[PDB]
């Protein structure tokens, strides 16, 4: 913010996108809130782990039911893998250079699957991939434009790597540690990066993952309360308490500056 | 005497001839108050007393009853006998007076708007010398036996507490930050100074019984292990490995820094170099110290030939820093001497007991 003006970058958006759930993904949503297991960790009976893990998939996709064109991972059955698909055809059209990140290899093999239901040339990258030929697809990828999306598992996809070659980022599903989304959204915007870059955050809206947002906002406010300032306004877009099972979608001094400085200290 | 006013007169002998010879020879003609009586209002024991650094006039003083009296030592009467009044002072009945015994207070070097002060109440308390209330306090949770603001940093105002924790704890007075810590000894830490010299090189010791010379900018612990022996080989960061045989309980930065006076419950005093840590192996024979916390002692400045104050029992022991002879004994105290402090302007000394008595030594002709 200080020094993008000395170092001529291009201009950045933070747009986040509020999905909505498809009335299967609904339905399947709804019945495991209404399951009996999540009563149980309510009761403090069972590990929260669970619950969490099978809400983050359902919301994800209804992959946990495995239901031609209905294929294991069909993208019309989760809301946000249309919503992905209308995104890409828009890119594709404009001649652009996408980068699709998720958090879960198993729901980045299923988008994989689904890009080769479309034309899309993809190139993809997670922890399987031997680490030999890692940088050589980098390299790859911010050489040559043919290929339009890269796939990437957050947690390799992060961590200092330089995609500039890259336009467009789409952020798949969210994560309890929002440094990974922000190392993942920073993958484009770097120094080199020659086009105008815009990122698209994808959430069901009001189900576990807007919950998750909500959490991960008050991260980045207890962390500004020290880095950046210490004037950080209070978290107030949730309680934050352990309610997020449910589903409600939408619709040299002088000692005198030293005692005032102390004096000011102790007033607070 | 004639002679070195002839000399100088003459352009013969520089001035600091006279200067240091007549210095000396006022030390050592040293001996109770002919002329000077200071006041009494302390119901207990003195365990300290600090003359400001800037024209040596005022006094603070800890008493082991929870007062503080800050004193003047100017003549101000016309008579050639007269008394050190006592100016104000943080009584018993004083908001903010300590619960327990002062047994550290020290003037803000630089400035006298200001004065530092340490209890066993675990409480560091920032008084101000005009208004005269508490700006601050650092509250600890174990209970303070000394601290020493650096006397040369123009820069940082870190302020060393020896608890009796074994943590060395550095309190920030900009910006209050009291968490740092220097870990390595293993006791009781009874005593700590910074060198005049270098700004950062805190000198702390510990009733475990070594002295340990810290860089607080580093982070690698200590710098030098002060060993009596100084054999060839070399230690970690431990309080261990005996400067003294038993608890260290004193530390003295000679005028300028270089060397370093360590007296322990061993009965005996050394002087190391500051650089290495080398035991110069000087002696001073048999100095008695037995005090169970922190014993204050101090070096003179501007005379010929340095000297230090050690207390001893009830009395004032004075040798020879570099040489250890024992110059002679000052006997007026009836009760352990706890602190004594030096006035280089006039080469004169203070000296408080347990007695209830602050003496003062001035020189005779």
């Amino acid at each position: 913010s200080d020094v993008k003006m000395s170092l001529s970058l291009p201009d950045k958006n933070e747009q986040v996108l509020f999905c909505r759930l498809t009335d299967e993904q609904h339905k399947v949503y709804q019945n495991f809130v209404d399951s009996k297991e999540v009563y149980r960790i309510l009761n403090g009976e069972m590990q929260i782990f669970s619950g969490l893990i099978a809400l983050r998939k359902i919301c994800n996709h209804p992959d946990l039911f495995s239901g031609e064109e209905d294929q294991f991972g069909y993208w019309k059955r989760s809301g946000k893998m249309i919503v992905v698909e209308s995104l890409l055809k828009i890119w594709h059209k404009q001649g652009q250079r996408v980068l699709l990140f998720s958090q879960s290899r198993q729901m980045l093999d299923i988008l994989e699957v689904f890009l080769r239901a479309q034309k899309y040339t993809y190139l993809k990258m997670d922890g399987t991939t031997t680490i030999a030929s890692r940088q050589p697809l980098i390299t790859r990828y911010n050489e040559d434009t043919s290929i339009f999306v890269f796939l990437l598992t957050t947690r390799v996809g992060g961590l200092g790597v330089n995609l500039t070659g890259a336009n467009r980022v789409v952020i798949y599903d969210p994560d309890w540690n929002p440094s990974t989304d922000t190392q993942a959204r920073e993958r484009a915007w770097r120094i080199g990066q020659k086009k105008q870059v815009t990122v698209y955050r994808l959430l069901t809206a009001g189900t576990i993952e807007e919950k998750i947002y909500h959490r991960q906002i008050f991260k980045q406010f207890l962390t500004n309360r020290v880095l950046k300032d210490p004037k950080q306004r209070r978290f107030f877009k949730s309680n934050d308490l352990y309610e997020l099972f449910t589903l409600t979608s939408p619709d040299p001094l002088a000692s005198s500056s030293l005692l005032a400085k102390m004096r000011a200290r102790n007033h607070l | 005497m004639l002679g070195f006013l002839s000399a100088r007169q003459t352009g013969l002998e520089d001035p600091l001839r006279l200067r240091r010879a007549e210095s000396t020879r006022r030390v050592l003609g040293l001996e109770l108050n002919k002329d000077r009586d200071v006041e009494r209002i302390h119901g207990g024991g003195i365990n300290t007393l600090d003359i400001e650094p800037v024209e040596g006039r005022y006094m603070l003083s800890g008493g082991s009853d929870g007062v503080i009296v800050l004193y003047d030592l100017e003549n101000s009467s016309r008579q050639s006998y007269y008394t050190c009044k006592a100016v104000c002072s943080i009584g018993r009945d004083h908001p903010d007076v300590h619960r327990y015994s002062v047994e550290t207070v020290q003037w803000y070097p630089h400035d006298t708007g200001m004065f530092t002060s340490s209890s066993f109440d675990k409480t560091l308390k920032v008084w101000d010398t005009n208004t005269l209330q508490t700006a601050d306090v650092f509250n600890f949770e174990e209970t303070v036996y000394s601290h020493h603001m650096s006397p040369v940093s123009t820069k940082h105002c870190l302020v060393a507490v020896g608890t009796r924790g074994p943590k060395v704890q550095l309190c920030d007075l900009k910006s209050g930050s009291c968490s740092h810590i220097l870990q390595g000894h293993r006791q009781e830490i009874l005593a700590v100074s910074w060198s005049p010299r270098y700004d950062y090189i805190l000198a702390t010791a510990s009733a475990d019984s070594r002295v340990k010379l810290w860089d607080v900018r580093r982070a690698s612990g200590c710098l030098i292990t002060l060993d009596q022996h100084n054999g060839k080989k070399s230690q970690a960061v431990e309080s261990a490995n005996t400067a003294h045989n038993g608890k260290v309980n004193g530390l003295c930065f000679t005028s300028d820094g270089l060397h370093l006076l360590t007296v322990g419950t061993d009965n005996r005093m050394r002087l190391w170099n500051s650089s290495n840590g080398e035991n110069t192996l000087v002696n001073y024979g048999k100095v008695c110290n037995n005090s169970k916390k922190g014993l204050k002692f101090t070096v003179s400045c501007g005379c010929s030939s340095e000297f230090v104050f050690v207390p001893y029992g009830s009395t004032i022991a004075v040798y020879t820093v570099y040489s250890g002879e024992q110059i002679t004994m000052l006997k007026g105290h009836y009760k352990t001497v706890d602190c004594c402090v030096f006035q280089s302007n006039f080469q004169e000394l203070y000296s408080g007991s347990r007695d209830c008595n602050i003496l003062a030594w001035v020189p005779s002709l």
